[PDB]
């Protein structure tokens, strides 16, 4: 019982840490990559139109 | 492979579109100047025929 509560507080701390300091950079990488690839497909399409 | 071919097309199109616009301009100019040259040759042939007829008459 007590072990579960303590570990759950610890996991809340871990989740907060990753969401505040680890999630933002990973999300930025994904957005730069996925968003960038979208932009590139778009450019390719416009160029085909040209 | 998809990303690769996409890159390839972005590359070609831009190139081929640029080169084809340049080629269209160049070919229009070439055809128009060829028409002008043919017209000038025809007018010069008419001048030569006129000189020949005046001289012969």
């Amino acid at each position: 019982m007590s072990i579960f509560i303590g570990q759950l507080i610890g996991f809340a701390v871990i989740a907060f840490i990753i969401v505040k300091w680890v999630v933002p950079p990973v999300r930025t990488l994904m957005r730069n990559q996925q968003e960038a690839v979208r932009a590139a497909l778009a450019e390719s399409a416009e160029a085909a139109k040209k | 492979a998809e990303r690769e071919a996409m890159l390839a097309k972005t590359a070609a199109d831009n190139r081929k579109s640029a080169e084809q616009v340049a080629a269209a301009q160049a070919d229009y100019e070439k055809e128009m100047a060829e028409a002008r040259a043919q017209a000038s040759a025809l007018r010069d042939e008419a001048r030569a025929a006129g000189r020949s007829v005046v001289d012969e008459k």
